[PDB]
């Protein structure tokens, strides 16, 4: 819990930029083959994102603030990035939230959580019966008020060296109370930073949990065949948002396709 | 459906008719609106459905007739509606009811529209 | 010459169907009224427009069958009858390059654009 | 002559089959009583000072008395929308009638009759003219020697 | 309500009426029915508990 | 045959540069930029 | 009808909730005094075109 | 001086540029005024 882990070691404050990304749709409202504008808040386009990584010395997960949201693209050869803690102090003090992702629902639970030195997703005892599954993140929980699960699905922690193939964004903001999540999936050759095109965010869910935020910090998986703790092979970046007006272009068929910062 | 009737749904209200549609919504969107931010369409919420939203009909209703001193034989005409209340003939203007049609051309002395006119003779 | 003909109903533009605005709304007097008599007096101006330009003719004139002007062809300015709407070539190519519900309607114009062209 | 004129409507035929600002002027009568109705309909979607734009959603949170005060702001709102409209449609009435009664008086003077006054029935001097229709307007050819 | 003839008198404000075509009223459809669609309630909380 | 030309931000003449008076505008709805049409038009017909 | 023609006394004196009363006379007589200036100058520049 | 800056010159707000004034004043003068009655000018309530 309060141990520093043997691959604890803090990476600069690196920078990239980007070319489109943190485009979403700020509503559940249909569009056919129109340009409408929007006041809310966005990434601004060819920004300075800071940029982390993750290798079997160098192990990154520091915490950061939440002042006006935030923007995730989590590459991921072998889903290594696996949750995000969220709150203002981030222990038993006040209420604190979680979105754990155990690689068979997305489980969400609002506690006032206890805080370790450097919580973690520990995956123990690959000698026999590995399953790359839920095996050091917290030690007690109280006065629970919140808790949801997702759709059924499946992901896998095995360790994949090399360059990425696929790209998972995600976006996080609190508006009054309400927790928004917008997010999707898609393939890449990760031959640099980021790619130099556009892609739309869906919306996920909307949480009426109705607390302050302040900062987050994201959560990892380790591998073992709180110091005797294998480091794992990620990358994310990670933005802050502004409240800019944008353009959206919708095709027929409801898709956006483009967009414009003014 | 293909009624005048009123909306309520779970974050939206209005009043018009409503059909089905082929237009494409996705899972997460819930209604649409125009190019002026009016709404014209709705999924169902307990039926994955999309829904067009066409209004209830409306229009001015204008009076055919000669002068007083002449007689008091009148017609009416139902701007921009088919004929849905009920002698009768439909018009790119609208519904026009009391008078009658003929397939003679005459000099115009009461203007219509769209190429109508109307008189009383016999 | 012209333009599009409109009218408003400044009861259902302003009250939506809500009884409680129309009796409010009869406080401010003839308001309502006079807007209707504006557009109304626009509407009639578009149909004099139309008359005092194109309606210069008190009978109408046809072609003849046999076309001899002296060298001069007109074809392209006279109306093809081949086409439903006896229309000539650049009469065609002109309506080429050209292109709700809260009481908002529009009227139609009076003379019909085939009329237009026998003119 | 002829040849002359025979070669000259060709030329027309490419111009408008090719060129698109070549019609602005009506393009522009179109595109203006487009926005303005857009914009009549935008503006019942402001608030002009009340809790919402909605009238049921006022009278479905607020009591009578406290909803006719903030009914009043909509309906003050709403009805100048309406004059702010109809002023102007009475001035874009007035441009489009000046240039209806000079195209009446070109079709009478330049093609009912030869004019010999200068630049009004074309550059140069004035032969005939002939008229052709169009949305909301008129297009004269005229012929010049 | 007579007839459109007199509410043309009503509106004009004059007993006599000239030859021509007046607008009179706006005609609407007022809807029958009043519908009201909400998603499925379920997930209650077992208050027998 | 011309007139001088104007141009008037609707915002520095009613809220003279006040956040608080500019927020409250903005749910008048589209008053300021019809003015700004009216006014860009005039001046283009002057040059005209 | 407001207590001063002056925005920043206004703004530096009450409190947002008796300020906004107060500032939404200045524009409803401010803005009246733009389209009155606007709506004139359409039709002297008609008599100019 | 000579810069745009906000200022209270003794409840004086406003915004804009402050420069020596070359024209003369009352010995009971507290600022001045334009056509507009706009304040055009202020007296310092520490060096006058």
């Amino acid at each position: 819990q309060c141990v520093n882990l043997r691959t604890r070691t803090q990476l600069p404050p690196a920078y990239t930029n980007s070319f489109t990304r943190g485009v979403y749709y700020p509503d559940k409202v249909f569009r056919s083959s129109v340009l409408h504008s929007t006041q809310d808040l966005f990434l601004p386009f060819f920004s300075n994102v800071t940029w982390f990584h993750a290798i079997h010395k160098r192990f990154d997960n520091p915490v950061l603030p939440f002042n006006d949201g935030v923007y995730f693209a989590s590459t991921e050869k072998s889903n290594i990035i696996r949750g995000w803690i969220f709150g203002t102090t981030l222990d038993s003090k006040t209420q604190s939230l979680l979105i754990v992702n155990n690689a068979t629902n997305v489980v969400i639970k609002v506690c006032e959580f206890q805080f370790c030195n450097d919580p973690f997703l520990g995956v123990y005892y690959h000698k026999n019966n590995k399953s790359w599954m839920e095996s050091g993140v917290y030690s007690s929980a109280n006065n629970c008020t919140f808790e949801y699960v997702s759709q059924p699905f499946l992901m896998d922690l095995e360790g994949k060296q090399g360059n990425f193939k696929n790209l998972r964004e995600f976006v996080f903001k609190n508006i009054d109370g309400y927790f928004k999540i917008y997010s999707k999936h898609t393939p890449i050759n990760l031959v640099r930073d980021l790619p130099q095109g556009f892609s739309a965010l869906e919306p996920l869910v909307d949480l009426p949990i109705g607390i302050n935020i302040t900062r987050f910090q994201t959560l990892l998986a380790l591998h073992r065949s709180s110091s005797g703790w294998t480091a794992g092979a990620a990358a994310y970046y990670v933005g802050y948002l502004q409240p800019r007006t944008f353009l959206l272009k919708y095709n027929e068929n409801g898709t956006i396709t483009d967009a414009v910062d003014c | 459906k293909n009624k005048c009737v009123n909306f309520n749904f779970n974050g939206l209200t209005g009043t018009g008719v409503l059909t089905e549609s082929n237009k494409k919504f996705l899972p997460f969107q819930q209604f649409g609106r125009d190019i002026a931010d009016t709404t014209d369409a709705v999924r169902d919420p307990q039926t994955l459905e999309i829904l067009d939203i066409t209004p209830c009909s409306f229009g001015g209703v204008s009076v055919i007739t000669p002068g007083t001193n002449t007689s008091n034989q009148v017609a009416v005409l139902y701007q921009g509606v088919n004929c849905t209340e009920v002698n009768v003939f439909q018009t790119r203007a609208g519904c026009l009811i009391g008078a009658e049609h003929v397939n003679n051309s005459y000099e115009c002395d009461i203007p219509i529209g769209a190429g109508i006119c109307a008189s009383y003779q016999t | 010459v012209s333009m599009t003909k409109t009218s408003v109903d400044c009861t259902m533009y302003i009250c939506g169907d809500s009884t409680e605005c129309s009796n409010l709304l009869l406080q401010y007097g003839s308001f309502c009224t006079q807007l209707n008599r504006a557009l109304t007096g626009i509407a009639v101006e578009q149909d004099k427009n139309t008359q005092e330009v194109f309606a210069q003719v008190k009978q109408i004139y046809k072609t003849p069958p046999i076309k001899d002007f002296g060298g001069f062809n007109f074809s392209q300015i006279l109306p093809d009858p081949s086409k439903p709407s006896k229309r000539s070539f650049i009469e065609d190519l002109l309506f080429n390059k050209v292109t709700k519900f809260n009481g908002l309607t529009v009227l139609p114009p009076l003379l019909t654009d085939e009329m237009i062209a026998q003119y | 002559i002829a040849n002359q004129f025979n070669s000259a409507i060709g030329k027309i035929q490419d111009s408008l089959s090719s060129t698109a600002s070549a019609l602005g002027k009506l393009q522009n009568v179109v595109n203006q009583n487009a926005q303005a109705l857009n914009t009549l309909v935008k503006q019942l979607s402001s608030n002009f000072g009340a809790i919402s734009s909605v009238l049921n959603d006022i009278l479905s949170r607020l009591d009578p008395p406290e909803a006719e005060v903030q009914i009043d702001r909509l309906i003050t709102g709403r009805l100048q929308s309406l004059q702010t409209y109809v002023t102007q449609q009475l001035i874009r009435a007035a441009e489009i009638r000046a240039s209806a009664n000079l195209a009446a008086t070109k079709m009478s003077e330049c093609v009912l009759g030869q004019s010999k006054r200068v630049d009004f029935c074309g550059k140069g001097y004035h032969l005939m003219s002939f008229p052709q229709s169009a949305p909301h307007g008129v297009v004269f050819l005229h012929v010049t020697y | 309500a007579l007839d459109p003839l007199s509410e043309t008198k009503c509106t004009l404000k004059s007993f006599t009426v000239e030859k021509g075509i007046y607008q009179t009223s706006n005609f609407r459809v007022q809807p029958t029915e009043s519908i009201v669609r909400f998603p499925n309630i379920t997930n209650l909380c077992p208050f027998g508990e």
